[PDB]
Formats: C-alpha cells, structure tokens, sequence
C-alpha cells in the first residue's frame, strides 16, 4: 500500500553531522612514542662507542657475499664490516652518546668502523675500491671531509 | 612489530568433513530467526539475511563445496539446519525452510576469516535467499553497528511509539507480527540497515 | 656512453638527488648495460659530467635537478 | 673403516674421508677449547628460549613473518 | 619553484607567489578547512581554481598543494566543469607541435558531469514513471551550501 | 649464470642432469667433465660434491667446488643409502655428539657454504637441520 509506505519514510533513521570533518579537524593530540628496533640499538651502539674513528663510504651495488669478504679482509685490517638496516641508523643519535652526528649518517653508505688510528689500513681499504665514493672520517668522533680525513691522518 | 596470533588452542574433531544430507524426508520462513542464532563451536559461519528454501542440491553444494576446500588439519564444518522436508510439487524436489537471521553452516578451526571469507560468499551467492558470511568479531560489530544506529537516531518519531499508540488508526492497516518485527523484517526478507 | 663522471662534495652540503642519482648509475644492472661505460666518482655545487665518443658532453648539476630529470635526460642520450 | 663403538667413540673417524686424509685420533675433551663442547645441541631455537633482546630472536621471528605471508599466499 | 635553462644546462630556483597572511581560519588541517570554504565555491569560482591548476589546464599534485582528498576531488570537478564551459580561455591544452584546431563550432555548454564525447543519445524517453533521469551537477558537491528551498535536483 | 648440482665426483658425465642443462645454454660437455674430472682425482670417488658451475654468455666454464656434502656424509654415517618415504619421523641412524663436532671442525675451510663463521652454532644448526632433512635423529648420547 501507499499509506503504509508514508509511515516507513518519516521513521527513516537521521544521522547526526559532525561539526568538522577528520581531515578538515583542528590539530588534535596524538599519542606518546613508543621504541619498539630496541635490539638494534644496542648493536649500533656497541660498535661506535668501541671505534672511535669511523670512515663513512657511500655503498655502491655490493653483494652481500662480497660484505662478508671485505669483512675478512678489514680483519687484516684490524676493522669490522658491521653494518644494520638503516632506517633505525637515524634514531641511534636521538638514543647514544652523541645526538649530532646525524648530518653524517644520510642515506645507505658503508660504514668502515676502527678503533685504532692505523691510517695506514684505513688508506689501503680506499685503495680497494676507487670508484666507491668515500664521504670522509670522523676521526675521534669529529666531523670532518674526506681530504681533511688525510691531513688530520697525516 | 607484535606476536603472532596462534590458533593451539583450537582442536578440530575427526569428522572434519560434513554429513551427507537426504533427497526427501505455514509460514517457516514468514518470521524472525528463533534458533542457531549464536556461534557454537566454530569462530565463521553463514547468516541468512532472507528467508529462503534449501533443497537438497544446495546442500550438497554446500557440503560437496565445503568438503573439497577445506582442510582437515585446520578446519572443521558442521550442520546447523535440519535436512530438507517441504515438497516442492511438479514432488520434484523437497527443501529446508529457513527464517531470517538463520546460522545455516558453521565453520572452525585454526583459520582465519579472510581465508573463508571467498568459499562463504560463493556457497552465500549460490543459496536461494540473500545471505552474508558471518564471523563471530563480525557479527558483534553488526549488532554493535546496530546499537549505536539506533541509539543515536534523531527522528522524533519512531515505529514503535506510533505502533504502540495507535495513532492515526495505523494497527488497522497492519498486521499482528509487524508490532514484533517493528519495521526490520518485511515479509521473509529482513532489512538490515532499518533501525 | 663511454664514461660518465659524478661529482660532489659530501662533507659540505650534499644534495640527495645528485648522490641516489650515483647509486643508479653505479648499480651492477646498470653499469652491466652500459658496459662501455667507464664509472668514475669524485668525492671531495655537484656537478655531473657525461662524456660521449661522438662529443656530446652532458653536464647536470643536481642543486636544482632532481635524479629523475638527470636519469630522464641520461636515458634518452643512452639510446642515441 | 671403522666399526667399532669403542673406536667410534673414541677415534674421529667422520672427520676425514678422502684417501689423503688418514682417520685422526680423538683428543681429550679438555684439550679442545670449551666453546666447541658447548655449542648449542638442543632443539631450534624458539621465540621462548631467544632472547628478545637478540639478532637470532628477532630474525626468527622475520622467518616467521614470511611463513604466515606465506600461508596467506599458498591459498591466495 | 625550478626552472630549467638549457649539453649544457642550468636550473634556477625561481620566487614562488606567497599566500596571503592572516587566513581567516589559522591552523586548519587544509587551505579551505583554513580558509572557511568547505562549501561556498563552486566551478564558477575560477579565481580559486586557477591558483591550483597547470598552465595548460593540467591538474597539480596533491601533494604540493597540500589541501585534504575530499576538496582535491571537488576542485577538480569544478575545474573539469569550467573547461568542458570553455571558462579558462587561457589554460586550454598545448597543441603538441603544428596541431590546429577542427574549426567546427563548439557547443556552449555548463553544469557538465561527463564529457560529451562519450555520451550517448537517448531514444526511448519512457513514460510518467519509467522517464529516463538526466544528470545535472556532481555527487562531489552535494553538501555545498542551498540557498533554495528544497534540494537542488540533480537528475533532469 | 649460476648454476648448482650435486652430483658425484665419481661419474663426470651423468647426462641429463647436466650435459644438456648445461647444454641448453650452450657449453662444450666434454669440457664441462674434464674440469670435473680434475676435480675427481683431488677428491674421494663417489662422493656428492656442491659445485656452483657458472655460465657466463662468453660460453666460459667458472667451476668452483667445495667440501662433499655433509647431509650424504649423514646418511652415509647413519648406514643409510635409501631414506624412509616421509623421513619427518622415521628415523634409521643416531648421531653422537663427538662424530657431529668432528665433520664440523673440517667443514670450516671452504670460502663457500659461508663456512667461516668464528662461531661453531652456526655450523652444527645446519648439519642439524640437515638430519632433520634426512632421516636421520642427533640425539646427544645413545
Ligand atoms: S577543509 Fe579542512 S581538510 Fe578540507
């Protein structure tokens, strides 16, 4: 029928409107931080504390069985290939004994890390590879370029 | 990142498979569902949205279907509707009335939904009523959707209020079992979204 | 393409597009490719040189181009 | 070649096989370093008995990730 | 904004037109939640719609402009409405190389959803209550602001 | 191209399995077996060797092998030529701790299989996950 159709369309259900949309809202709160990548931290940490100097490369398109040679070959060197995923390389800084080496550490670049100022070894790991880029040495943790790396070495 | 849900908990019966069903044995299906409305043992399940008549084809695509897809590691199905009785004259076949908001199937196991979810919308396509695949989260949040449509609406009147006062003569033009299905089951088709 | 040469200065500010425009060109896939090409990187404003046997020489600095206008202009010279 | 339990046991003769290689004697265990006893002989190393704080725990646990992706895309 | 110069080339970073101070509604997420106009422009509002469309008629990034999805969907209804109008006599597409125009007249036309190309003809009107139900506007634009009495109708 | 096979140094020419794979790409066989055949008078006879063979498009032979397998050194040491048919449960042979730790102190030579791990956990996971494999249980003492 007609007149019971009437009575079914006035009861129709009315849905309330929000004053402002969710994308269109007013900045709201957001929840506090939380550090799930933990364990990464202790590695990372570990590794700069104990090198004092370390030689930052940009990483061309290695094999990682190669990463495993050059690591034997930096123990000749008295170094370590010990590198992690890097995006959890950024927050070391905000969690580590310095908080402004941030700069250094930009992109995925190889990380040569010694404890000991054998420039020597360090010289020949450059000679490996040539057109592998070396951005430059913080040698005791001092920011500094790849030419001055050498003359701070010297 | 978090832990991994795990289903050890859940044992799957030896029966994993689904009993065969017979060839042959007013208003069934004219009405609300009364019985298999809550989850027995498995955590999936299908809920008809209609009422409709199952002869003894659609449940051996449901049993024929269930039983090829579903593994007996994992999963386990029983039957959650009686077999089919009602004669359909030319007797060309005989079938199961089911009412609106009727659990037909009922699936376990350690599954996830999602994993379901495929083989329970075709068996839910090829059933004679409208149905939908169910899960016991899912269900909850239908009633739960249900609740807070109805507990925020904003019409002045509503279904019951003018049902119940009788104004303008209205039980007049409508039957007994309207006052019980207050607008959300028209006929053997149930309305979901009416609130 | 039988050499090209990347230049930039990573101690003072170091533009990401001239250095992940780098990373491409020096890839095993990349270089396998243009396997006349000989990869030489400078290391110390970047300047990109591109040096071809018939003389075109393409010079990209990537202080105001992105990696993709180098690779997009790279790949057509590439095909000649 | 061997086969006796005694000298089994007490002669290593599974470290060398090839004619160039003649079956060494078995030295004492103490004259072996210690971490060479103490390797992990007891079943794969669950989610449990890693520690959360450890390399191994967490690549486990990728390895576990992939198996329920895995799962998933089996049935696709 | 960069402009490049060309081999040897050269990109220039060139100023880029600042927004005007004081928005009438600061720290809104995006510029019309900012600016108040949630639901006061329409495609007859070209002023504001220009400001986010490619020379040529080409719509922007979302990304750069930064607005939230729901204006980028209206925005660019309303400008494809203004083109199809023939409203953006200076923004119409690059003719490739030595292209010209067909010559033949252009229809004036406004309010278009769909692109006449694609449009077909309707023979069979039907009667009172099986008419045939033309579309006139956008779904994007319902919740604009009515000055009218009754709802605008979308289906002519 | 990298290629891997298992099979024994004793037969140098075992046809299918590598003449005409190796074939397919285009390589001289006969050459292909003298190189291995070098490598079988080195090695013990009849014993599977690794081999990680690469074929690059200059239709070159890049041969380099390694030590014999440790899961037929396994089988072998477990008296087992022919495993059960799931070998999940069945087992035939059980290892010893000494005899596990005895292979492994060799294995650590080769530059390939990732044997120069410092620690030994490494090594004895894989010839453990190896039994696992075969039909095979190292239970510590029996
Ligand atoms: S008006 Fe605020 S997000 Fe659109």
């Amino acid at each position: 029928h007609f007149q019971r159709q009437k009575l079914m369309a006035i009861t129709e259900y009315i849905p309330p409107k929000p004053a402002i949309n969710p994308r269109c809202l007013p900045p709201p709160p957001k929840p506090p931080k939380e550090e799930s990548v933990r364990l990464l931290r202790q590695d990372i940490v570990a590794v700069f504390r104990d090198n004092r100097m370390i030689a930052v490369c940009q990483n061309v398109a290695l094999s990682a069985e190669d990463k495993l040679l050059l690591r034997h070959q930096l123990r000749k060197h008295k170094i370590f290939i010990k590198v992690f995923p890097s995006q959890v390389l950024k927050p070391f800084l905000e969690n580590s004994k310095y908080r402004n080496l941030l700069p250094l550490f930009v992109g995925h670049n190889l990380l040569l890390v010694s404890e000991e100022p054998k420039v020597k070894e360090m010289v020949r790991v450059l000679k490996s590879v040539p057109f592998l880029p070396l951005l430059g040495g913080c040698v005791d943790d001092t920011i500094l370029s790849r030419q001055g790396l050498v003359d701070y070495a010297k | 990142l978090l832990p991994v849900p795990t289903f050890e908990n859940v044992s799957i019966p030896e029966r994993s498979k689904l009993k065969f069903v017979e060839r042959v044995p007013l208003k069934d299906i004219r009405g609300p569902s009364t019985e298999a409305t809550d989850f027995t043992e498995g955590n999936f399940a299908i809920l008809a949205l209609g009422g409709g008549y199952l002869h003894w084809g659609h449940f051996e695509m449901m049993r024929l279907t269930i039983n090829r897809f579903m593994d007996p590691k994992n999963m386990f199905a029983i039957w959650r509707v009686p077999a089919p009785f009602k004669p359909i004259t030319r007797i060309d076949h005989y079938v199961t009335p089911v009412k609106t908001g009727c659990l037909v199937v009922e699936m376990g196991g350690r599954c996830e939904f999602e994993e379901v979810k495929g083989i329970l919308n075709q068996v839910a396509h090829k059933l004679p009523f409208p149905a939908k695949a169910v899960s016991r989260k899912t269900l909850e949040r239908m009633h739960q959707n249900q609740r807070e449509r109805e507990l925020n609406n904003q019409n002045p009147w509503t279904f019951e209020h003018i049902a119940t006062a009788n104004m303008f003569g209205i039980r007049k033009f409508l039957s007994p079992y309207d006052l019980t299905q207050k607008g959300r089951y028209w006929g053997k088709f149930y309305m979901p979204k009416r609130v | 393409v039988k050499l090209v040469r990347v230049q930039f200065c990573p101690f003072e500010k170091n533009v990401e597009s001239t250095r992940t425009f780098l990373q491409t060109v020096s890839s095993e896939k990349v270089r396998a490719t243009n396997l006349n090409c000989s990869v030489i990187a400078d290391v110390r404003e970047p300047c990109v040189d591109v040096l071809f046997g018939d003389g075109y020489r393409l010079i990209m600095r990537g202080a105001h181009l992105t990696t993709q206008e180098m690779l997009s202009a790279l790949a057509s010279h590439i095909r000649d | 070649v061997c086969t006796d339990p005694t000298q089994l046991t007490t002669h290593a003769m599974g470290v060398n096989i090839y004619k160039e290689g003649q079956d060494v004697a078995l030295k004492a265990d103490s004259e072996y370093p210690t971490w060479l006893f103490q390797v992990n002989l007891g079943p794969p190393k669950k989610l449990e008995e890693l520690e959360p704080e450890s390399r191994e725990y967490w690549r486990l646990l990728r390895k576990q990730n992939i198996w329920r992706h895995n799962r998933l895309s089996k049935n696709k | 904004l960069r402009e490049v110069v060309k081999t040897v080339i050269e990109g220039r970073i060139t100023e880029t037109p600042k927004a005007t101070p004081d928005p009438p509604n600061p720290s809104g997420q995006c510029p019309i939640c900012r600016w108040n106009l949630k639901h006061k422009y329409t495609y007859e509002d070209v002023l504001l719609l220009s400001q986010f469309i490619r020379p040529y008629g080409g719509m922007l990034p979302r990304r750069v402009t930064g607005l939230c999805r729901e204006e980028h969907r209206k925005i660019e209804e309303c400008v494809k409405m203004a083109h199809r109008a023939g409203l953006l006599p200076n923004h119409r597409p690059q003719l490739p190389e030595g292209c010209l125009p067909k010559d033949k007249p252009k229809l004036n036309r406004y309010l278009t959803r769909w692109a006449p190309k694609s449009v077909k003809p309707i023979y069979k009107k039907g009667h009172r209550w099986n008419k045939v139900g033309m579309a006139v506007g956008s779904p994007l634009l319902k919740d604009n602001v009515c000055y009218s009495r009754r709802p605008l109708k979308m289906m002519h | 191209g990298v290629i891997r096979s298992i099979v024994r140094a004793g037969q140098a020419i075992p046809g299918p399995p590598l003449g005409p794979i190796l074939g397919q790409r285009g390589v001289s066989i006969n050459q292909f077996c003298k190189e291995f055949n070098e490598k079988t008078k080195d090695i013990k006879e009849g014993i599977p060797l690794p081999t990680k063979i690469f074929i690059k498009p200059d239709r070159t032979f890049e041969l380099k092998i390694g030590q014999p397998t440790v899961s037929y050194f396994l089988k072998a040491a477990a008296g087992i030529e022919k495993g059960a048919r799931h070998t999940g449960k069945e087992v035939a042979g059980l290892v010893s701790l000494k005899h596990v730790y005895e292979i492994a102190c060799v294995k650590a030579k080769d530059d390939a299989f990732a044997m120069q791990d410092v620690p030994l956990s490494s090594v004895v996971r894989s010839i453990i996950g190896s039994a696992r494999s075969l039909g095979i249980r190292v239970v510590k003492d029996l």
